[PDB]
């Protein structure tokens, strides 16, 4: 009867709940005000919207049923699939928005004229809409996977229902490997290379120019441009490696210490995953003074 | 035991 429970401490529950609440209150306002403020502007707004949707959708249900001391699920078979579908859609949307914003900034800084030629305002709106639709399409597989199951040994216990994958482990493993490849590795490489080359362009700018604030502005620009990659990697690697550890490890390797450590690493990885939704407006203000002024006024 | 929360 009790084989289906998780034994993380109640104090840990309250602490992680406090962290989640703080991140939620910061991020909701941070993204909402910047979205209201509003071709890099379209990409910035799309990224803010994706972060806001992530924080609004994943945070509450996860904190209630997933990130807690209680095992039993209460969203019904349809909800089991819906929660994960929205979470995956939001994750892909955030990653693709970051990659597209990096590409747009690359084009604007390095190749201005053709950037506007090929990335007109209507073209930009169509591109962001297509990115959102692609993110939604890539999250379809989670619908038929993350169902509900009466995992209790008796099969009819008071909390048998749990939101867990239903497919045979091989297909769950392969789909989550594809998720890691398409949501982290590809955006990671794109972001890293493009941000590094843009930072090198700004560094050669600084070297050639050598101004009171011009050098300072370029230095802070490159600092933030590489801190973007640092933050992306830090926030997103633990989550995907936790999913891969969940999928790949064999039954014989599992041990109670591993089980409890995994259910702690869940909280750690999800906190780091949510930190991304709140970091963005902070950097947006740190990078542009005019944007900071409009943000504060709004 | 095998964890079920993804
Ligand atoms: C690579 O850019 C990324 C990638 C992923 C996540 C966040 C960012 C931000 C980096 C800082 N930032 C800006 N960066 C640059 C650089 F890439 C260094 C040239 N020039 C800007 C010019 C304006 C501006 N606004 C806040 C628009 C306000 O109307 C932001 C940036 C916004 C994107």
């Amino acid at each position: 009867s009790s084989e289906l429970d998780v034994n993380t401490d109640i104090y840990s529950k309250v602490l992680v709940t406090a962290v989640y609440l703080a991140l939620f209150v910061v991020g909701t306002v941070g993204n909402t005000v910047t979205a209201f403020t509003l071709t890099v502007h379209y990409h910035l707004g799309s990224l803010a919207l994706s972060d806001l949707l992530t924080l609004l959708l994943a945070m509450p249900v996860e904190l209630y049923n997933f990130i807690w001391v209680h095992h039993p699920w209460a969203f019904g078979d349809a909800g089991c699939r819906g929660y994960y579908f929205l979470r995956d859609a939001c994750t892909y949307a955030t990653a693709l928005n970051v990659a597209s914003l990096s590409v747009e900034r690359y084009l604007a800084i390095c190749h201005p004229f053709k950037a506007k030629t090929l990335m007109s305002r209507s073209r930009t709106k169509k591109f962001i809409s297509a990115i959102w639709l692609a993110s939604a399409l890539l999250a379809v597989p989670m619908l038929f996977t993350m169902g509900e199951q009466n995992r209790s040994a008796d099969g009819q216990h008071a909390g048998g229902l749990v939101c867990t994958p239903t497919i045979h482990t091989a297909t769950v493993k392969v789909v989550i490997q594809v998720n890691t490849f398409m949501s982290f590795i590809f955006p990671m490489v794109v972001i890293s290379v493009l941000n590094t080359i843009i930072a090198n362009k700004l560094t050669v700018m600084v070297r050639q120019a050598a101004e009171p604030g011009r050098v300072q502005a370029l230095r802070h620009g490159v600092r933030v441009l590489r801190a973007v990659v640092i933050a992306f990697v830090v926030c997103w690697l633990p989550y995907h490696v936790r999913r891969l550890m969940f999928c790949y490890i064999s039954d014989e390797q599992w041990t109670p210490f591993l089980y409890d450590f995994y259910h702690y690493f869940y909280m750690v990885t999800n906190a780091l995953f949510y930190v991304s939704s709140t970091i963005n407006p902070i950097l947006y203000n740190l990078v542009s003074a005019n944007f900071r002024h409009i943000f504060l006024a709004t | 035991r095998r964890p079920y929360i993804l």
